[PDB]
């Protein structure tokens, strides 16, 4: 399993969520990216 | 003598509601009125696409700030979609209490504004940067509203090839203000740069783009980056720098690479024409992932004098160094390049852009510079330098020098003292030395016989968190004391936000909370009325940037190190439900990309708020008109009115 | 530019915790500085007893 | 008539620099001068004689330092100051006082077991903050005060390090033991730091249990949530499960809630429990939700591991029930304002426990627009501006937290004096300062505003200023200003001889309207960040490319000052977390300095003298204008 990118996915998060990764099987550095579209406190990027 | 005032937004935008102050100015104790305020298409005829607002005021509270809609529904009933030439609206104020005491000709007031059709914000994602030929593409859309809440409404994307042309369409209806999709590109696809756009349907010019490189790549397996000694070389005629750099090289994973490094060196122009130097190159093994290599002075001048050329010519030229690395015993190799290295006579900047400009006399006036380095970070400590000449008031022009190390960021506010009566300020500005950085500035003062100047001055020349106070001192200067209060205002992202009246003592101070609706910069207009004219000053504020209104930390709790198919355990806490929108993404793939493509981050989303601003300037303006003007106000009391802005874009 | 560096090796202990360490300078010119602790955390997977 | 002035901090210390300011005003040419100090009582003997020339290039402003020579000769000892200014002659009499220095003492933990070794440093510094050579006793004392070790060392060519070690045998007293620190000059002052000898005990893992909140509120729907968090001995989590139980205090007698009994899972080392607002009510069968005012709760756990059957308890005592959480004080406002012209607070809010709060939304009472967030140390800091007439100001600030109702919320009340004019004359001097907290290296922009009527403004063409810090009058000099102008900025540059808060004062003189003297006078107290002079950082100097390992080898990288003496020690961090009571930083060190300023009151007085004297100066002119005495070496309390 040689991907260049996953983990895809929109997870809701009710003020708190554990999510379990399986890395693939390259060696690389993988950079994990996230979003947040909440109605009321709008969006919010976070550190990768 | 009584006047009615009327503030609002240069600049409508259709379907999203219009923050319209209004005011009483010099009204007597016994007299109340009420009246109505609404858009009006002057063309077509008096009819009124929006809803009408009531207001009433008093002499205890002689001002009301209304929130006026502007439903699409109307505003395409009265033909405003159907004009020929000018996307302009008039708002008008209508009250039966003019006609009945000023015994104006008509009692129908207000200004010539100026609609759009721009609304809300859209962020367009893919899967990664760089794609092959005949890869799928995966991208969501995400849309909110001017408040950046999530918003329901219908957006059509579309894709374009790389020559222009189109290749795929869509329409959607989000009930969850996300929408996903895929597509394929054509096999045979040549190399280029793909855009992806995403507009409100109703909306004609809401769009927003991302863009995507596609070209034929194989993954690396190592990245190599050249850094130069410093990131400019000094051809000033007394002396010429030392010329060096560090390649590096280094594994996606972290450990450093054994290999060659065989680099070569040239010049190259503005235009993009590379002349290299058939000599001087140099191939070096690298111990640690690092090899240090430089470029002698005699060498240099031997090779340029055999270009047939001097090293006068090297003025917008820069040094162009390639460097073609092999690995050992692998035998891949990888390429780097570097496209930064400018010839430079001055290794200091100035950036004038905060000075204010033809501020009032009698009060000091504040110079502020940015000094940074030479494409590089702003510096610290660099001694500024100013020779400000007050130009003749009547008498011979007289000079003052001021000296002032810069603190931190490069910031520095240089208190240079204007008198009465002064006609130009004429500003030498000299950052470091030797070879300094010379900037100049001239300012023209106000024309006299005015009713008066008003002095905004900031104690802290900082910029504020979110969250915290801010403190502004108003006073006035050269004007008769008749007055009993000031009247001061916010503008943040185009709407008025806030509007007080703060009672006149020695040294008004008012006190400005920084909410969470005033980032990324915001506008404090203050004036007052000298008689029958206002006097007003204007001021612009950048709020730090910072954390969200709300919070998420994706935070994985352990080592980086890790191995193929372990378990991840990754948190994720937010301050109340939201849809995160989570993906990884290998590094590998900005080393194989040729030029960078930063992500969405938080940058980018204070452009999209601050893109909506009318404001334009730092501030300050000859009169109270040209004041509002700049500030992005419509201002019409009755014998005083802005003219409707020209184009959307400041001069 | 007034700053000295010396680089000094230490020889971890064998017990699995994050040592703390803590630094405070005396110095006759411009007097006691006290510095941040430094975090080293030890860790390991495989233990035999 | 030309009037010469003298000023000098309150309190002179011996074998200390002590600079002394001389002005002449109007005084034309130049004119010598010869300070000069002699006994109080009787004026037998010069202490000290220095002289100097007052140029008109200069503006006749001159500064002669002057060390007092410890001689010990007499005797509150005073001495008097006498200056021949020319012909004219000031004199004055100051207080004098010597201090000794500080010592700071650093323990590696502060709970040890019967055989472990105890640590400990002495560091020996003086006012400023620099080693000095002296001889100091060192004691340890076991909880009933009888010293068990006693040491008498030097610090000279230490450079102002001294390290101790002590050898705890296997049967010692159990409790609270102290290390006494005095140097032998002066044994009236020492220096004390306490640690615990305790037992030994190891659990299994460890668990910690906490509410999100640090109270409970009765009218709070959500209940009280509490964070059960395990995690073992060698950084990894806990999977298992545990059970809580509540249960109210009342005073001493535990009335333990049997329906609140849970279960819950600890998944990832972490949990979560909520006690109901309903279960809590129908515990103690009492129909008023009011009566629990008072009665602090306790929450006991029980984890039990998931592998085997290891099973350690938890517990947190004390969790109040209150209604006015949050009470709301003032530090650091002055108590006199200038009328007509803006005025500085400053608010405190704690929590019931005594806790500086987070994030407290403050505000004045009717004005609503000077709002504030609540800071990291509890500090909100507001302005408001004041009237123009001369009657007291009276302000009141409330917390507006939103959680509670308006008659539960905090409220402080305080009331200020105007200033006082010398003649009614209705002459103001302002100085206005960033209210934050500066950096060594930044520039200060301090504007002097001046306000009189328009017939005698061309008549002063300068104020004078001195700043203040620790205690010593560190710099002084002159601000030109141009006449018809109000307001004048001073750009004023910040070095690290400002670490500590320094104080700003400033004055003009004037011929009055009457045609007396005038002399008018304003201080401001900043706050600039507190580090070290120099610096220190550790790093690691091996490549970041691996988690350290047991018995591997590791390399340390120290950057500091040259030729500076650095000294190491590590601890575990399972016993630096607990150790939040108190621990050796420089925000400490600093403040510790800053418990013996000179002048106590923030910013202003209620005369000139008062300003004067208040910032901790002195200010005698050759007409009759001059600052009261002081005796006392502590001000009154606050
Ligand atoms: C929106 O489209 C216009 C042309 O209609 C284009 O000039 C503009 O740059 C686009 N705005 C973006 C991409 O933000
Ligand atoms: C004292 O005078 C000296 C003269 O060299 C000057 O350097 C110093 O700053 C002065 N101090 C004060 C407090 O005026």
């Amino acid at each position: 399993f040689f991907p260049e990118n996953w983990l895809w996915r929109v997870e809701t998060v009710d003020r708190f969520q554990i999510l379990t990764l399986w890395l693939p099987d390259s060696l690389t550095t993988w950079e994990i990216h996230g979003l947040s579209l909440s109605k009321t406190k709008g969006l919010c990027v976070a550190t990768p | 003598k009584p006047r009615l005032l009327l503030f609002s937004p240069s600049v409508v935008h259709l379907g999203v509601p219009l923050s319209v102050g209004v005011q009483l100015q010099d009204v007597p104790r016994g007299q109340v009125v009420k009246g109505s305020v609404f858009l009006r298409n002057p063309s077509r005829n008096n009819v009124p696409c929006s809803p009408k607002v009531d207001f009433t005021l008093s002499s205890e509270r002689d001002f009301a700030l209304l929130s006026l809609q502007v439903p699409l529904k109307d505003a395409k009933s009265c033909g405003l979609h159907q004009l020929l030439r000018g996307p302009e609206v008039q708002l008008v104020a209508h009250s039966p209490w003019l006609k009945d005491s000023l015994s104006r000709t008509t009692n129908i007031q207000g200004i010539n504004l100026l609609f759009s059709s721009r609304r809300g914000h859209l962020f367009l994602q893919t899967d990664q940067p760089i794609y092959n030929p005949g890869q799928r593409v995966r991208y969501r859309v995400f849309a909110l509203d001017q408040k950046m809440r999530p918003s329901t409404d219908t957006i059509t994307v579309m894709v374009e090839n790389s020559h222009g042309l189109r290749v795929r369409k869509k329409e959607v209806y989000m009930p969850s203000s996300i929408f996903q999709d895929d597509f394929v590109i054509p096999d045979i696809s040549e190399p280029g740069t793909w855009k992806i756009s995403a507009r409100f349907s109703d909306g004609l010019e809401s769009n927003s783009s991302t863009q995507f490189e596609v070209k034929k790549y194989v993954l690396p397996n190592f990245e190599v980056k050249i850094t130069p000694g410093k990131p400019y070389i000094l051809t000033v005629p007394g002396h010429l720098d030392e010329m060096q750099l560090d390649i590096q090289a280094r594994y996606i994973y972290g450990k450093p690479v054994q290999g060659v490094a065989y680099v070569r060196f040239g010049l190259l122009d503005e235009d993009g024409k590379k002349t290299f130097f058939r000599g001087l190159e140099s191939q070096t093994k690298l111990v640690n992932g690092q090899s240090h290599i430089s470029l002698s002075k005699a060498e240099f001048q031997d090779a340029l004098e055999k270009l047939n050329m001097g090293i006068t010519d090297l003025q917008g030229l820069r040094l162009y160094v390639a460097a073609a690395i092999i690995e050992s015993p692998g035998g891949e190799m990888e390429e780097a390049e570097l496209t930064s290295w400018y010839f430079v006579s001055s290794p200091f900047s100035l950036d004038l852009s905060k000075t204010k400009r033809h501020l009032v006399p009698g009060a000091p006036f504040l110079l502020q510079a940015l000094v940074r380095e030479m494409s590089g970070s702003p510096a610290s400590g660099i001694p500024v330098k100013v020779s400000a000449t007050v130009s003749s008031p009547g008498s011979v022009p007289e000079v003052q020098d001021i000296q002032q190390n810069t603190d931190g960021s490069g910031q520095v506010s240089i208190p240079i003292i204007i008198p009465q009566t002064i006609s130009e300020l004429q500003l030498s500005v000299s950052a470091g030395s030797p070879h300094p950085a010379i900037a100049r500035l001239t300012v023209a003062a106000p024309p006299s016989g005015g009713p008066g100047f008003l002095s905004i001055e900031r104690p802290d020349s900082r910029p504020p968190r979110v969250g915290d106070t801010l403190n502004l001192n108003l006073r006035a200067v050269g004007s008769g004391a008749t007055f009993s209060h000031y009247y001061y205002m916010i503008l943040s992202r185009g709407q008025i936000v806030f509007m007080n009246r703060e009672p006149k003592r020695t040294l008004t101070s008012v006190s400005v909370f920084v909410d969470h609706h005033l980032a990324p910069s915001f506008y404090f207009v203050a004036f007052y009325y000298h008689g029958d004219h206002p006097v007003a000053n204007s001021l612009r504020v950048d709020v730090q940037a910072g954390a969200c209104e709300g919070k998420l930390e994706l935070s994985v709790d352990g080592a980086k190190q890790y191995r193929n198919g372990e378990s991840v355990k990754l948190h994720l806490e937010t301050d109340s439900l939201a849809l995160v929108a989570l993906g990884a993404l290998d590094t590998a793939l900005y080393a194989a990309g040729s030029k960078s493509h930063k992500p969405l981050n938080m940058g980018k989303v204070f452009e999209a708020m601050n893109s909506y601003d009318l404001g334009c300037g730092p501030g300050g303006g000859d009169s109270a008109l040209q004041v509002f003007q700049a500030a992005g106000l419509a201002f019409s009391d009755g014998d005083q009115w802005t003219l409707s802005r020209k184009r959307l874009s400041c001069p | 530019n007034g700053i000295s560096t010396k680089l000094m090796n230490i020889f971890l202990k064998d017990s699995i915790t994050t040592w703390e360490i803590l630094a405070v300078s005396m110095s006759d010119k411009k007097g006691i500085c006290v510095a941040d602790p430094f975090e080293v955390t030890v860790m390991q997977d495989f233990f035999i007893d | 008539s030309p009037m010469y002035s003298i000023i000098t901090p309150n309190i002179l210390r011996l074998e200390s620099e002590e600079t002394m300011v001389l002005e002449a005003h109007d005084a034309q040419g130049d004119v010598p001068v010869t300070v000069t100090v002699h006994d109080f009582p009787g004026k037998k003997l010069v202490l000290s004689s220095e002289k100097t020339v007052l140029t008109p290039a200069t503006n006749h402003m001159g500064n002669v330092t002057f060390t007092i020579p410890a001689n010990r000769e007499f005797k509150n000892k005073f001495v008097t100051v006498q200056a021949t200014f020319g012909t004219q002659v000031v004199e004055k009499v100051v207080l004098v006082s010597l201090q000794s220095g500080y010592l700071f003492i650093q323990t590696d933990k502060t709970i040890y077991t019967p055989g472990s070794t105890v640590l400990y440093r002495i560091f020996t510094v003086n006012h400023k903050l620099l080693p000095v050579g002296r001889t100091v006793m060192v004691n340890i004392e076991n909880p009933e005060g009888i010293p068990v070790k006693q040491d008498s060392l030097s610090s000279q060519n230490q450079l102002g390090v001294l390290p101790l070690s002590w050898d705890i045998p296997e049967l010692v007293n159990m409790g609270q033991w102290k290390i006494r620190a005095y140097y032998e000059n002066s044994p009236q002052q020492v220096f004390s730091t306490e640690f615990e000898v305790k037992e030994y005990v190891l659990p299994s893992f460890e668990v910690i249990v906490e509410p999100t909140e640090k109270f409970y509120y009765i009218y709070n729907e959500k209940g009280l949530e509490v964070t059960i968090t395990a995690r073992f001995l060698y950084g990894k989590k806990v999977e298992g499960t545990a059970f809580v139980i509540f249960g109210i205090q009342d005073g001493e007698q535990r009335i333990s809630l049997p329906e609140s009994l849970k279960r819950i899972p600890i998944e990832d080392g972490s949990g979560e429990v909520v006690l109901s607002r309903k279960v809590l009510l129908d515990g103690v069968q009492n129909l008023r939700a009011e009566d629990l005012v008072g009665k602090s709760l306790y929450v006991s756990a029980t984890v039990i591991l998931h592998s085997g059957s290891d099973m350690v308890q938890a517990e947190r005592s004390g969790i109040p029930i209150v209604t006015s959480p949050y009470q709301i004080h003032f530090t650091k406002t002055p108590k006199y304002f200038k009328p007509g012209m803006p005025f500085d607070l400053m608010v405190f809010v704690t929590n019931p426990d005594g806790s500086p709060a987070y994030r407290v939304p403050v505000a004045v009472q009717g004005e609503d627009t000077v709002q504030s967030l609540t800071q990291g140390d509890g500090v909100a800091k507001l302005s408001i501006n004041t009237h123009p007439s001369q009657k007291p100001l009276s302000i009141t600030v409330r917390t507006k937290k939103q959680e509670l109702s308006e008659a539960e919320q905090a409220t402080r009340t305080m009331q200020a004096l105007p200033y006082s004019t010398v003649g009614n004359s209705n002459n103001y001097l302002h100085l206005s300062v960033l209210r934050t907290e500066l950096r060594p290296g930044e520039t200060l922009n301090v504007n002097f505003l001046l306000r009189m009527d328009r017939a005698h403004e061309a008549k002063i063409r300068y104020y004078t200023y001195l700043i203040m810090n620790k205690g010593r009058l560190l710099k002084a000099g002159r601000q030109v200003r141009e006449p018809g102008q109000d307001l004048v900025v001073l750009p004023l540059s910040i070095t690290t001889d400002f670490i500590p808060s320094f104080r700003l004062v400033a004055y003009y003189t004037l011929i009055g309207a009457s045609g007396q003297r005038e002399v008018v006078a304003d201080s401001v107290w900043v706050d600039v960040k507190d580090s070290c002079v120099g610096s220190l950082v550790v790093k690691s100097g091996q490549s970041e490319d691996r988690q350290p390992v047991p018995g591997q080898q590791m390399t340390l990288k120290i950057e500091g000052d040259h030729g500076a003496r650095v000294v190491l020690v590590a601890v575990d961090k399972g016993v630096f977390v607990l150790n939040k009571k108190n621990k050796l930083t420089q925000s400490k060190i600093w403040d510790v300095v800053e418990k013996a300023d000179i002048g106590c009151t923030p910013g202003s007085g209620k005369d000139y003298a008062g300003v004067f004297s208040d910032a901790g100066l002195t200010f005698t002119s050759s007409s009759g204008q001059q600052t009261a005495q002081r005796a006392e070496l502590q001000c009154p309390q606050p």
